[PDB]
């Protein structure tokens, strides 16, 4: 039985361009636990990206935080892209924001 | 629910062994290093240097065994790579559960393992591999009955600073992303908030908005908590709401924000 990732993006404060601040994407809800995981700043792979230890839930589905330090512009667009078993093709979750 | 318990993830390659204070972790597993790595000072709980150097070894000679173990009986119980096999236990009353390919497979009852009935005679046939030494299962009940009990007195007390404090949260508005035509969607996100029970409303004064979705509650690495509540609503009907959030941190003073300024916009 495979399960399909769940993708949750968002801030640790809100966004205040020039400011530094926490991107965070919560994967969960997959099952198997092998899986890729990238914060996209315009499209582009963000280096220093940490994770949390895996762990999983009551019904043994896999979660898993991805956190980076980043300071929002104007300009800029942050995404989560997650690749996975269950996906015919990277699923990409923007991080919503008032600009 | 007050429980402490360990986990085990093993995929067939990688072994991981962590321990837990419900969402909160606590220790490690290192393999090369083979020892606990403690992730905060009080994680040690009212345990001495001498006796976690026990539990040190049992940890090394069980994770490695069954690792290895798995790694060996893999033809006989029809494993198919690649597979994965969870294992959580603890206590709160205790518990000992395996899971294979993300399903109930078999659980450790009074003495014995028990093979979970859905889970065909491929289950069973496990439960007598796990079955084998009986003084080694007697040995699972103590860590169970006894150890983890003890345990967790400890490091619930240890602990105690860390795990009742109180963090207040900060909140902000935006605009949601996909509201149906001629409509808005309001969201209020709550974070920076510990501990983990919290309340969020949209109102419009006094009254509760009751088209207020709220979504999970999410983790942040600090280990802080995140909630986002939405509301839609007809554009020209937003003047005059607000998001009340309650907190046991706030001590009966709520945040409350107003959907205006550039939101409305003017
Ligand atoms: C290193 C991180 C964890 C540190 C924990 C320190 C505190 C210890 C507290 C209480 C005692 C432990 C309670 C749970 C133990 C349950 C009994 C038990 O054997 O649990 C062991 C597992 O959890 C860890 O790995 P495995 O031994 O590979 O899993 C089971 C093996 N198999 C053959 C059945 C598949």
């Amino acid at each position: 039985i495979q399960r399909t990732p769940k993708i949750q993006v968002y801030s640790r404060h809100p966004a205040e361009n020039g400011k530094s601040n926490f991107l965070n994407c919560y994967v969960s809800g997959f099952h198997p636990s092998d899986i890729e995981v990238d914060l996209l700043k315009n499209g582009e792979r963000i280096e220093k990206v940490e994770h949390s230890d895996l762990s999983f839930s009551k019904d043994w589905s896999f979660y898993l935080l991805y956190y980076t330090e980043f300071t929002p512009t104007e300009k800029d667009e942050y995404a989560c892209r997650v690749n996975h078993v269950t996906l015919s093709q990277p699923k990409i979750v923007k991080w919503d924001r008032d600009m | 629910p007050l429980s402490f318990h360990v986990i085990w993830i093993a995929s067939f390659k990688q072994n991981l062994v962590s321990g837990w204070l419900s969402d909160l972790q606590t220790h490690t597993w290192d393999s090369n290093s083979s020892t606990i790595v403690f992730l905060w000072p009080w994680s040690r709980g009212n345990f001495s240097n001498e006796e976690w150097k026990e539990l040190e070894t049992l940890f090394r000679i069980r994770t490695i065994r069954s690792f290895e173990g798995i790694r060996r009986y893999a033809h006989e119980l029809q494993f198919e790579y690649p597979f994965e096999i969870q294992v959580t236990g603890g206590c709160e009353g205790s518990f000992l559960q395996l899971a294979y390919q993300g399903s109930d497979f078999v659980s450790f009852q009074n003495n014995s393992w028990l093979p979970y009935p859905v889970a065909g005679n491929m289950a069973k046939h496990f439960c007598k591999v796990l079955n084998q030494n009986q003084h080694e299962n007697d040995i699972t009940h103590n860590l169970l009955s006894d150890t983890c009990p003890r345990f967790i007195l400890g490091l619930l007390d240890a602990g105690k600073a860390h795990l009742q404090r109180q963090v207040k949260p900060e909140a902000w508005l935006s605009h949601g992303p996909s509201p149906g035509p001629g409509h808005l969607q309001l969201v209020c996100h709550v974070s920076g908030f510990y501990p983990k029970p919290v309340w969020v409303m949209w109102m419009r004064g006094e009254q509760e908005q009751q088209g207020t979705q709220r979504g999970d509650i999410l983790p942040s690495a600090d280990g802080t908590w995140y909630l986002r509540a939405t509301l839609e609503v007809a554009a020209g009907e937003a003047a005059d709401l607000s998001c009340r959030v309650k907190h046991s941190s706030l001590e009966g003073q709520d945040i409350v924000l107003y959907w205006e300024g550039s939101l409305v916009p003017r």
